[PDB]
């Protein structure tokens, strides 16, 4: 089963240096060619770097080369991408790929990619979240309010994992240099207030996990 | 370098109908010592990365359904999906990997699921204790379940329409239900917030000629 793992993704300052890593399994790792490729926030595709098998030929578009290097431990089974003079427009989600054709031979294009990590180049700090909860003042929705953190992203839970199927998580905006979200959850009128309905936010950027009990009014 | 130009952005069909979609080059990517056509196609799942279908610009990847059809040659290509099915909500992506050039990618086509239409489940919220702690007051509306997108929010603040300080976020098609959901907030500070009494807000959607009327009083 092949398994492509990336991690290092982070926010870093514009002019920074970041190490991307990509760990290899359920193939020869050493008999094929390893590509980075980028997705932007507008959801468009942009090949970043790309290195032979054994770490003898490398390729760069014109958008990173000076800039980035990649790289490669045979006997470690891990590609690298190491990032530096980063500016905004490098802000994307990594992906780490896998040439399809066997070493040197042509025609067969990336199949396998990873589950990527994002990266974000930015001057703003990292701020932890504000959670606020959303309770009315057959079926009740509750929520909850993420506001003024950065850099993205941040997990809602609700009960932990165990609610539910009636998730909705609401995608970030950004709001005077701060992102806010929310979360709703519909749970039957029978089971609140009568049973306890909790909102987990975590947001590892800040290493901040805050849970918030949903209580009612009135 | 290769542009790779995809149509439509986004096409919404129903499921068990036919989708095509078009690729182009801006030069030929058959390789005539091969006489093979360099380009390939990916499929985008939500939350997923993508996942190669089609090589060659017509042979299909190993686990690939039958339904997916690739075909074109030189500049010209297209992906046929034949009965789409809700599993097929994804961004679809060409490629070109021509040996001489800097690999490309399209744009991508968004295809969307038609479902019947739905009324959005409207929900209002007062400000936190904790919020107005702070200095701040946010009022929050869910708009759940609603289809198609296109959908209208007014606040209201005694009975005066307010245009300043709201944020509106919409969910990505539902994997279960194919619906949209949305969520609208209106921030103001402690002191604005406690000026006023009535806070309603409502939504316009093609399902109804009347709007849905969400309110609360300060008491």
């Amino acid at each position: 089963e092949v398994q492509l793992v990336e991690s290092g993704g982070d926010l870093v300052k514009p002019g920074g240096s970041l190490k991307l890593s990509c760990a290899a399994s359920g193939f020869t790792f050493s008999s094929y060619g390893m590509s980075w490729v980028r997705q932007t926030p507008d959801k468009r595709l942009e090949w970043v770097a790309t290195i032979s098998s054994g770490g003898n030929y490398i390729y760069y578009p014109d958008t990173v080369k000076g800039r980035f290097t990649i790289s490669r431990d045979n006997a470690k089974n891990t590609l690298y991408l190491q990032m530096s003079s980063l500016k905004s427009e490098d802000t994307a989600m990594y992906y780490c790929t896998r040439e399809g054709a066997y070493s040197g031979s042509s025609s067969y294009p990336m199949d396998y990619w990873g589950q990527g990590t994002s990266v974000t180049v930015s001057s703003a700090k990292t701020t932890p979240p504000s959670v606020y909860p959303l309770a009315p003042g057959s079926s009740v929705t509750l929520g909850c309010l993420v506001k003024g953190y950065f850099p993205e992203s941040v997990t809602v839970t609700w009960n932990s994992g165990s609610l539910s199927s009636s998730v909705h998580t609401f995608p970030a905006l950004l709001q005077s240099g701060l992102y806010t979200m929310s979360s709703s959850v519909t749970v039957p009128s029978s089971t609140w207030p009568s049973q306890t309905v909790t909102c987990s936010v975590a947001h590892p950027a800040s290493s901040t996990t805050v849970d918030k009990k949903l209580e009612p009014s009135g | 370098n290769i542009m790779m130009t995809q149509s439509p952005s986004s096409l919404a069909v129903s499921a068990g109908e036919k989708v095509t979609m078009n690729c182009k080059s801006s030069q030929s990517v058959l390789y005539s010592s091969n006489q093979k056509n360099y380009l390939a196609w990916y499929q985008q799942k939500p939350g997923q990365s993508p996942k190669l279908l089609i090589y060659w610009a017509s042979t299909r990847e190993s686990g690939v359904p039958d339904r997916f059809t690739g075909s074109g040659s030189g500049t010209d290509f297209t992906l046929t999906i034949s009965s789409v099915q809700t599993e097929d909500l994804a961004v679809y992506y060409c490629h070109q990997y021509l040996s001489s050039y800097m690999y490309t990618f399209g744009g991508g086509t968004k295809l969307e699921i038609k479902r019947a239409d739905a009324a959005p489940t409207v929900s209002i919220f007062p400000p936190s204790s904790e919020q107005l702690t702070s200095g701040g007051a946010s009022v929050v509306c869910f708009l759940n379940n609603f289809y198609p997108k296109d959908i209208n929010v007014k606040w209201k603040i005694d009975g005066s329409e307010r245009q300043n300080g709201v944020l509106n976020s919409w969910t990505d098609q539902d994997s279960k239900d194919s619906t949209y959901s949305m969520s609208s907030t209106l921030t103001l500070t402690k002191d604005e917030y406690e000026r006023h009494n009535s806070y309603t807000c409502e939504a316009t959607h093609k399902t109804s000629t009347s709007p849905i009327v969400k309110s609360f009083n300060r008491n």
